């Protein structure tokens, strides 16, 4: 029925520009409200602004910490809503919501100007504001050794060190390896480079006669690395 | 603002209330969203008694003085989830806001401890005049953790990276935690530590620099 | 503001229906064009969905109205009943009310719609005021309603 689809996030340097837009359809775009909602990392939702329709003459109300700096239009020939980000800053990074706007008052329990909730929501579009430039990583290799061997399975693994931007693959023995394998989330260093691990688990047994090579590759450094993960034998 | 608890922990089929306060609320009805990661949100019940077509009976908004209450009456496994107020941010407002949020768990399988694995670094990366120790912690519920380093005994914080617990296929969870430091110091201290709370329950693992 | 003249005040004849009244009250809107041309029926159409009754102790008050994409200007119209014509409970209630004072909202944008919904509840609680629309000619509720609105205006 009602959908809506966000676009234009991506990165941006802090004091940078960005513009966000959402597609409509579904429902009668002219006279609805439309609202902007964020998620910064890890935080909760954030009320950006909203613009209202033709009656109200289409005025815009914005939340205190993007006043002057974010701007609400909206284009109803095609049903597009709009957001422009001038000055970004870290703390406006995350992902961007645009809602359609309903009001409610109820007449004798009320107050002006009643309440406006959301009752559809896109998916969001991501905006990541950093200063950090595109690096490949630094691949090394975590041994395996009697420290990380439990009851006949030993984990071995490769490090994948101070990338820009997301994402990096991982897989093993150029993917003949899959059972057992477990690669965990990146971690946002105070450096503005990601880092992340992968793991795999495998019989203790043959350490000694099988290879283990993990084969990272970060797209957007076109970077392509093949690293042997030998064992320790103690 | 709107206030909101940070956490809310319910046993699995059990009634379950959120709150919401704010001096806006004794002229203002709250909305109440879930969300849930990865994904939009879902606005749950608004106004007085409204609740839109396709959510379940089981949640219920409600109002008294500056608070708001979402009721879930027997919560399900997959009401796990984070839990959003909105409403004006003052009386006869324009603007909105919206509460801090709660994270809802809901408890539905036993406690597990987490598995850890301490790697040290790599002589690779010691020839590279770096050193990284990356703690790997997995298979735990529910999901969080605490984690804290120390070399030989005493706490390190300079240096730790820790990501937020993750779901993982299995409906456990995961985290990994990072502490970087320089080749001279790793060989300085005689262990390093990583220690990961659980449920008020300690996993420890521990390295040394001269040992195998 | 809101417009507000002379010949959007009426009394109406008894064996006249809800939706005779509706009509009846839009009228004067559409001709000064207020209001889209098929105001009244969107009006009743919201009327069947959001009843707009109002049991007030001296008599029923109604306050139909639609959505603000029908309304060009904001205007109201009002119309005093011969004889109680009965109007859903605008709260839920099993109890229908037997109204005859009616204020037809045409409000055009949200925030003057809330605005003169709190204000009509606030009217409403003069039942002297009530009782006096009941004796009034057009004339004299003309110039009371005038007065009333032009306050709400001045803050």
């Amino acid at each position: 029925e009602v959908q809506l689809v966000e676009s234009g996030g991506g990165l941006v340097k802090p004091g940078g520009s960005l513009r966000l837009s959402c597609s409509a359809s579904g429902f009668d775009f002219d006279n609805a409200w439309m609202t902007w909602v964020r998620q910064p990392p890890g935080k909760g939702l954030e009320w950006v602004g909203r613009i209202t329709g033709p009656g109200e003459g289409w005025s815009v109300d914005y939340a205190a910490p993007v006043e002057g700096r974010f701007t609400i239009s909206r284009l109803n020939s095609i049903n597009f809503l709009y957001l422009e980000m001038n000055n970004l800053r870290m703390e406006d990074s995350g992902l961007y919501f645009c809602a359609r706007t309903g009001k409610y008052y109820d007449f004798w329990s009320g107050y002006p100007p009643g309440e406006e909730y959301f009752q559809d929501w896109g998916r969001g579009t991501l905006v990541t504001v950093s200063s950090a430039s595109t690096k490949g990583p630094s691949v090394f290799p975590l041994a395996p050794s009697s420290k990380s061997t439990s009851g006949g399975t030993a984990a071995l693994g490769c490090l994948v060190k101070d990338y820009f931007p997301e994402p990096v693959t991982v897989s093993w023995n150029s993917g003949a390896l899959t059972s057992g394998v477990h690669t965990f989330p990146a971690v946002l260093q105070s450096s503005g480079l990601y880092s992340l691990s992968s793991v795999v688990t495998v019989p203790s047994s043959s350490l000694g006669t099988q290879t283990y090579i993990c084969n990272v590759n970060h797209k957007p450094s076109n970077t392509k690395v093949d690293k042997r993960v030998e064992p320790k034998s103690c | 603002e709107l206030t909101q608890e940070t956490g809310v922990s319910v046993a699995l089929g059990q009634t379950v209330t959120i709150t919401c306060q704010g001096d806006s609320l004794r002229s203002h009805y709250a909305s109440w969203y879930q969300k849930k990661p990865g994904q939009a949100p879902i606005l749950l019940f608004y106004g007085k008694n409204n609740r839109p077509s396709g959510v379940p009976d089981r949640f219920s908004g409600s109002a008294s003085g500056n608070t708001a209450s979402l009721t879930i009456s027997g919560a399900q496994a997959e009401d796990d989830a984070e839990y959003y107020c909105s409403s004006r941010d003052k009386s006869g407002s324009r603007l909105s806001v919206f509460g801090g949020g709660t994270k809802l768990t809901v408890l539905s399988q036993p406690k597990a401890a987490p598995s850890v694995t301490l790697f040290p670094p790599s002589s690779e990366e010691l020839q590279a005049n770096k050193a990284t120790l990356v703690c790997l912690i997995s298979d735990f519920y529910p999901g969080a953790v605490t984690v804290a380093w120390k070399a030989d005994s005493s706490p390190v914080k300079a240096g730790v990276e820790t990501t937020t617990p993750s779901k993982q296929s299995n409906n456990k969870y995961a985290a990994s935690s990072y502490l970087s430091l320089t080749p001279e110091q790793w060989k300085s201290h005689r262990s390093y530590s990583c220690q990961v709370t659980h449920e008020g329950s300690t996993v420890e693992k521990t390295v040394a620099p001269t040992e195998c | 503001g809101i417009h507000f003249r002379r010949h959007y005040v009426r009394h109406l004849p008894k064996e006249v229906s809800q939706n005779d009244i509706i009509k009846a009250l839009a009228s004067p809107l559409i001709n000064d064009g207020m209001v889209v041309s098929d105001f009244a029926d969107h009006v009743i159409t919201r009327e069947q969905n959001f009843p707009t009754g109002l049991p007030v102790e001296p008599v029923g008050v109604a306050i139909p109205h639609t959505d603000s994409k029908y309304v060009r200007q904001n205007a109201i119209s009002v119309g005093i009943l011969a004889e109680p014509v009965n109007f859903e409970d605008a709260g839920g209630e099993p109890d229908p009310v037997p109204v005859r004072v009616v204020f037809m909202l045409a409000l055009g944008n949200w925030f003057d719609i809330t605005n003169v919904l709190w204000w009509i509840k606030a009217v409403i609680q003069d039942e002297d005021f009530m009782q006096q629309l009941l004796v009034m000619n057009d004339d004299e509720i003309y110039q009371s309603i005038y007065t009333r609105i032009s306050e709400l205006e001045h803050h």
